[PDB]
C-alpha cells in the first residue's frame, strides 16, 4: 500500500515495476518448484492402498 | 444534438487549407498570408488550457493529413519563411494526427526544419502544444539514437539545448510539481549518459532557485533508493554538489555521501571528507557533520584532523573519537539511572514465578545446561553500566564449579557488563583474571576487547591480547586472543595489527576453529583493500579444505571473512575475483555464493535475485548440496533489508509461501533466519507467522532446527508484549521440547528482548536509511547457526558476543554548548510525504509529546517547535546542536 | 537404436524488465574484452556437402545379390 506519489510520476512507474519483478519471480520459482521434482514414492504403499 | 449553423471553423479552415494547394502555385500571397492567418489562429485556439477541444486541431486533419503529405514534401522548393509557417502550424497536431506509430515520425513535419524558437508560440501553455510531444521525442527517438550513437546528428546536437530550454520551462511557467518532471525528462533522455544531461541541468538548477531545490532534492534520493547499478552509480554523484554549489545546506554531506562512498569511489567521499575540511564555517554544522564520523557509520577518521589548527577546530577529533563517546556513556550513567534503572533488575528470571503453581507443584528442573542461561540474568541486563560487585557471585560460584565452556562464557559476560568503557574496564577484569586457567582467561581477555570496543584509542593495540596470543601452545589461548582485538578494532582499517595477526593464518598450526575465527577476526576489520588477506585465507583453504569433504567449520567461517573483506559494492568484479580464484570441487564451491552477494548488501539488483533462485532452486538433492541452497537462501536475506520496505513485503510474501510451504530442507531447517535478519522492530504479521511453524514444532526432524527458529524468533529488539508467546512456550518447553537441549535457548530468547530498557539500535539504518554496518558483526552469528553441535561447544564463543555494534538508542539530548537545554520535541509515526501540496505535513501521530531523552521506536522522525529553528542538518541523528533564533514577530 | 536421451534441464527465465538494456550494455563490455586481447577462432564450411554429390548408384555386388 505504498503508491504515495499519487500522480503520474515515474516513481509510481518505477514502484509498480518492482512489484511486477517480485511476483513474476514468485511465479517462476514455484513454476520451478513443481518442475524439478524427481521424487516419486507416491505413499510408500501405505496411503495408496 | 445541436450541430450546424455555427460551424465556422469546420468550414473556412476546412476550405482555405484545401485551397492551399489551389493557392500555393500561382498565388504567392495566398500561399503565405492564409498560412499566417491559419498559423496564429490555430495557435490562439490552443493557448487557453480551458478548451482542450480545439475547433481546428481535430477538424482540419481529416483532409489535412493527406494535405500535409502533399504540401510539405511535394512542394520541394521550400522557402526560408514558408517553412517557418508550415512547420510551426503543422507540427502542432501531429501527436493527434498520428496514432501510436507516431514514435518513429515526430520528425517528418518537425525536423524538416525546426522553426526558430518553438516555445515562442508554446510559452504559456503547459504541455498541450509540444511539451508532451517533446517527451515523446526523448522517449523513443533519442533513445534509439543514443543507444550506441549518442555523439550524432541534429537528433542530439540541437536536441541537447532543445531539452535544455524545455527543462528550464518546467520550472518557468507555473513552478508546480512539474519540477519533478525535469528528472522525468533528464533520466529518460540518455539513461546511461545521465550526467552528460545532468551537468547542464546541474548548472541550470544552480541558477534556477534556492527555495525550489529541496523537493527536487528529495526527489533524487527517492529515485536513488533503487536503480540499476550504473544509474545508482550516476545519479548519486549528481546528487552530491547540489547542496554544495546551489545551496549551502551542506550538513547533509557526511552521512548522505556515505551513500556515495562505496559506489563511485572511496577516495571521492574522502575528497568530500576534504570538502568537509574546506567548509569549516563556524562550529555548529561542523560539529554534527563530524559527530557521525566515529560511531554512526564508520570510524577510522582519526588521522586527518591533526593538521596545523590543533587548538579547538582540529581538537574536535579526539572529542569525536572518545569524549562524546564518553558523553554517550554519561547518557547511560546519568540519564538512564534517572529514567528507569537500578543496578540489578535481575528479575526476568523471577518473572518465572507463577509457573510453580501452574499444574500442582514445581522444582523439577535440574538441568545443568540451564546454568548456561543462568549467566544471562546477570549478562544481558547489565549492559550500559550494569556494574556488579558480588552480584556476579552466581557467576563466581559457577565459574569455579564446572562447565569449562561456561567458564569462558561467564568470563566473556564481564565485557558485556562493562561495555563502551575505557576508564576502569580493565581493572574490573584483573581481579577476576588471575585464576591461571585456560578457559577463564580466554573468556576474560576476549571480553577485554569487548570493553574497549568502539574506543580504538591507546588501550592495547598489541599490549594485552597480543601477549595473550603468544602464550599459545594449547587450547583457546590460541583461539580467544585474536577475536577480541579484531572486535575492538573492527571500526578501523589499520594495516599493522592485521599484519601482526596474519601469521595466525600463516602458522599452519592446524587448530581448525582458531583459523576459522581468524577469518572472522580479520573480516571485521577491513571491507576494502589488502588483497593479501584474500591470498592468505585461500592458501590454507586450498591446503586444508581440499584434503577433506567434511564439516562447515571449514565452510561457515573461512569464506565469510572473504565476504567481509569485500562487502558492499555492486561492481561484479569481486565475483570475477573470488569465484575464478577458488575454481574447485562443489563442496568448496559452496563459497561461490558467499563473496558473490556479500558485496551485494542492499540495492535493487533483481537480476541477481533471480540467479539467487534459478540455479539451485530445488532439484530434490539427495543430501549433497543442501548446505548451498541454504546459503543461497542466506544471501536472499540481505538485499531485502535496505530497499526500505518495498521488497520487505515481497520478501515475507515469497518466503512465507514458497519455502515453508512447498519446500523441504531449504524451508523447514533454515529459511526462518530471514525474519531473524530482515527486521528487529517487531510487528504481528511475522511475529505471529513464526509460531504457526513453532507451536507446530514438527518434531520428526532434529527439532533444534525448528528450535533454532525459536531462538532468533526473539531476534527482535525494542522490548514488547511478546512475553505472552515466549513464557507460554516456555511452559510447554520445560517438560516437552526437552530441557537437555534448549533450556538455555528459550530463556536466551526470553532474556534477549529485554536486553536493557534501551540500546536496541542494531538494525543497520541511520538517519533515514544508510547502513553504518553492524553487518560485519551480526552476520557471523546467522552464519554460525543453521545446524547443531555449536549449541554445546564451539558456538558459545559466538552466541554470547557475536553482534556488539549497538549505537546508543534515542535522539534526546541538546548539547547547546553547556549541555543544559532539553527543548520541546514532538514524537510521531514516520513520514509518508513524497509529493503533495506545498508545506507537506511531515507526520501523523501528534499524540505523543515529550521534552528530552525519550525513546526512538520503530518509525519515528521526531520534530520540534517553539521556534528554536533546529537548523542543524534537518535530518536528525541523535546529537542535534540546536541554536536559537526568533525573528518572526 | 538410440533411447532418445532427453533433458528438461531448464525453464527459460522470462523476466522482461530492466534486464533488456542491462544485458545490452554487458555485450558492450565484451567489445572491449574480446576483440582487443585474443579472439582468432574460425571454422570451415562445405566440407560435409562435398562428399554427397559424387555418390555411388553404381554399387557392385557379388553372386547372391539382394535387390529390391
Amino acid at each position: 500500500p505504498l503508491v504515495t506519489p499519487h500522480t503520474q510520476c515515474r516513481l509510481k512507474l518505477l514502484k509498480l515495476e518492482r512489484i511486477k519483478d517480485y511476483l513474476l519471480m514468485e511465479e517462476e520459482f514455484i513454476r520451478n518448484q513443481e518442475q524439478m521434482k524427481p521424487l516419486e514414492e507416491k505413499q510408500e504403499e501405505e496411503r495408496s492402498k | 444534438m445541436e450541430e450546424g449553423g455555427r460551424d465556422k471553423a469546420p468550414v473556412q479552415p476546412q476550405q482555405s487549407p484545401a485551397a492551399a494547394p489551389g493557392g500555393t502555385d500561382e498565388k504567392p500571397s495566398g500561399k503565405e498570408r492564409r498560412d499566417a492567418g491559419d498559423k496564429d489562429k490555430e495557435q490562439e485556439l490552443s493557448e487557453e488550457d480551458k478548451q482542450l477541444q480545439d475547433e481546428l486541431e481535430m477538424l482540419v486533419e481529416r483532409l489535412g493529413e493527406k494535405d500535409t503529405s502533399l504540401y510539405r514534401p511535394a512542394l520541394e522548393e521550400l522557402r526560408r519563411q514558408i517553412r517557418s509557417s508550415t512547420t510551426s502550424m503543422t507540427s502542432v497536431p501531429k501527436p493527434l494526427k498520428f496514432l501510436r506509430p507516431h514514435y518513429g515520425k515526430l520528425k517528418e513535419i518537425y525536423e524538416n526544419m525546426a522553426p526558430g524558437e518553438n516555445k515562442r508560440f508554446a510559452a504559456d501553455i503547459i504541455s498541450v502544444l509540444a511539451m508532451t510531444m517533446s517527451g515523446e521525442r526523448e522517449c523513443l527517438k533519442y533513445r534509439l539514437v543514443g543507444s550506441q550513437e549518442e555523439l550524432a546528428s541534429w537528433g542530439h546536437e540541437y536536441v541537447r539545448h532543445l531539452a535544455g530550454e524545455v527543462a528550464k520551462e518546467w520550472q518557468e511557467l507555473d513552478d508546480a510539481e512539474k519540477v519533478q518532471r525535469e528528472p522525468l525528462l533528464t533520466l529518460v533522455k540518455e539513461i546511461v549518459p545521465y550526467n552528460m544531461a545532468h551537468n547542464a541541468e546541474h548548472e541550470a538548477c544552480d541558477l534556477l532557485m534556492e527555495i525550489e531545490q529541496v523537493d527536487m532534492l528529495e526527489k533524487d534520493i527517492d529515485e536513488n533508493a533503487y536503480a540499476k547499478v550504473c544509474l545508482y552509480l550516476t545519479s548519486c554523484v549528481n546528487y552530491v554538489p547540489e547542496p554544495e554549489n546551489s545551496a549551502l545546506l551542506r550538513c547533509a554531506l557526511g552521512v548522505f555521501r556515505k551513500f556515495s562512498r562505496f559506489p563511485e569511489a572511496l577516495r571521492l567521499a574522502l575528497m568530500l571528507n576534504d570538502m568537509e575540511l574546506v567548509e569549516d564555517i563556524f562550529t555548529s554544522c561542523k560539529d554534527v557533520v563530524v559527530q557521525k564520523q566515529m560511531a554512526f557509520m564508520l570510524g577510522r577518521h582519526g588521522v586527518f584532523l591533526e593538521l596545523s589548527e590543533d587548538v579547538e577546530e582540529y581538537e574536535d577529533l579526539t572529542e569525536i573519537m572518545s569524549n562524546v563517546q564518553l558523553n554517550s556513556n554519561f547518557l547511560a550513567l546519568a540519564r538512564e539511572l534517572d529514567i528507569m534503572e537500578p543496578k540489578v533488575p535481575d528479575d526476568i528470571y523471577k518473572t518465572h514465578l507463577e509457573n510453580n503453581r501452574f499444574g500442582g507443584s514445581g522444582s523439577q528442573v535440574d538441568s545443568a545446561r540451564m546454568n548456561l542461561a543462568s549467566s544471562f540474568v546477570n549478562g544481558f541486563v547489565n549492559a550500559a553500566f550494569g556494574q556488579d560487585k558480588l552480584l556476579t557471585d552466581d557467576g563466581n560460584k559457577w565459574l569455579y564449579k564446572n562447565k569449562d565452556h561456561g567458564m569462558l562464557s561467564a568470563a566473556a559476560s564481564l565485557g558485556m557488563i562493562l561495555l563502551w568503557d575505557v576508564d576502569g574496564g580493565l581493572t574490573q577484569i584483573d581481579k577476576y583474571l588471575y585464576s591461571s586457567e585456560d578457559y577463564i582467561k580466554s573468556g576474560a581477555l576476549l571480553a577485554c576487547g569487548i570493553v574497549n570496543s568502539g574506543v580504538r584509542n591507546e588501550c592495547d593495540p598489541a599490549l594485552a591480547l597480543l601477549s595473550d596470543y603468544v602464550l599459545h601452545n594449547s587450547n583457546t589461548m590460541r583461539l580467544g586472543s585474536i577475536f577480541g582485538l579484531g572486535l575492538a578494532y573492527a571500526g578501523s582499517n589499520r594495516e599493522d595489527v592485521l599484519t601482526l595477526l596474519l601469521p595466525v593464518m600463516g602458522d599452519s598450526k592446524s587448530s581448525m576453529e582458531v583459523a576459522g575465527v581468524t577469518a572472522l577476526a580479520c573480516g571485521m576489520i577491513a571491507v576494502g583493500s589488502c588483497n593479501g588477506d584474500v591470498t592468505s585465507t585461500i592458501l590454507q583453504t586450498i591446503m586444508e579444505k581440499s584434503e577433506t569433504e567434511l564439516k562447515d567449520t571449514y565452510a561457515r567461517w573461512l569464506p565469510l571473512g572473504l565476504g567481509l573483506n569485500h562487502l558492499g559494492k555492486g561492481e561484479a568484479i569481486e565475483a570475477i575475483l573470488a569465484a575464478l580464484e577458488v575454481v574447485s570441487e562443489p563442496f568448496r564451491s559452496f563459497a561461490n555464493t558467499l563473496v558473490d552477494v556479500c558485496a551485494y548488501a542492499g540495492s535493487g539488483n533483481v537480476l541477481k535475485v533471480q540467479q539467487l533462485l534459478h540455479i539451485c532452486s530445488e532439484h530434490f538433492d539427495s543430501k549433497e548440496k543442501e548446505e548451498d541452497k541454504d546459503k543461497k537462501e542466506k544471501k536472499d536475506k540481505d538485499k531485502k533489508e535496505a530497499p526500505a520496505d518495498m521488497g520487505a513485503h515481497q520478501g515475507v510474501a515469497v518466503l512465507g509461501i514458497a519455502l515453508i510451504a512447498m519446500g523441504e530442507e531449504i524451508g523447514a531447517e533454515m529459511a526462518l533466519r530471514t525474519f531473524g535478519h530482515l527486521l528487529r522492530y517487531g510487528e504481528p504479521t511475522l511475529r505471529r507467522a513464526v509460531p504457526l511453524a513453532l507451536a507446530l514444532i514438527s518434531v520428526s526432524n532434529p527439532r533444534l532446527n525448528i528450535l533454532d527458529t525459536l531462538s532468533k524468533f526473539s531476534h527482535d529488539a525494542d522490548p514488547e508484549v511478546s512475553y505472552n508467546s515466549i513464557f507460554a512456550m516456555g511452559m510447554v518447553g520445560s517438560g516437552t521440547n526437552n530441557a537437555r537441549l534448549a533450556a538455555m535457548l528459550r530463556q536466551l530468547a526470553q532474556y534477549h528482548a529485554k536486553d536493557p530498557n534501551n540500546l536496541f539500535m542494531v538494525r543497520l539504518a541511520q538517519g533515514l536509511t544508510h547502513l553504518g554496518k553492524g553487518t560485519l558483526t551480526l552476520c557471523p552469528y546467522h552464519s554460525d547457526r543453521q545446524l547443531m553441535s555449536q549449541v554445546a561447544v564451539a558456538g558459545l564463543l559466538t552466541v554470547l558476543v557475536s553482534f556488539l555494534d549497538v549505537r546508543n538508542i534515542i535522539l534526546g539530548k541538546s548539547h547547546y554548548v553547556l549541555y543544559g537545554l532539553v527543548a520541546a520535541m514532538q514524537p510521531r509515526m514516520l513520514v509518508t510525504f513524497d509529493e503533495e501540496l506545498r508545506p507537506l505535513p511531515v507526520s501523523v501521530r501528534v499524540g505523543q509529546a515529550v521534552d528530552v531523552v525519550g525513546q526512538a521506536g520503530k518509525p519515528k522522525t521526531i520534530t520540534g517547535f517553539q521556534t528554536h529553528t533546529t537548523p542543524v542538518l534537518l535530518a536528525h541523528g541523535e546529537r542535534a546542536e540546536l541554536a536559537t533564533e526568533e525573528f518572526l514577530p | 537404436e538410440v533411447p532418445k536421451e532427453k533433458e528438461k534441464e531448464k525453464v527459460s527465465t522470462a523476466v522482461l524488465s530492466i534486464t533488456a538494456k542491462a544485458k545490452k550494455k554487458e555485450k558492450e563490455k565484451e567489445k572491449k574484452e574480446e576483440e582487443k586481447m585474443e579472439v582468432d577462432e574460425a571454422e570451415k564450411k562445405e566440407e560435409k556437402e562435398k562428399k554427397k554429390e559424387p555418390e555411388p548408384n553404381f554399387q557392385l555386388l557379388d553372386n547372391p545379390a539382394r535387390v529390391m
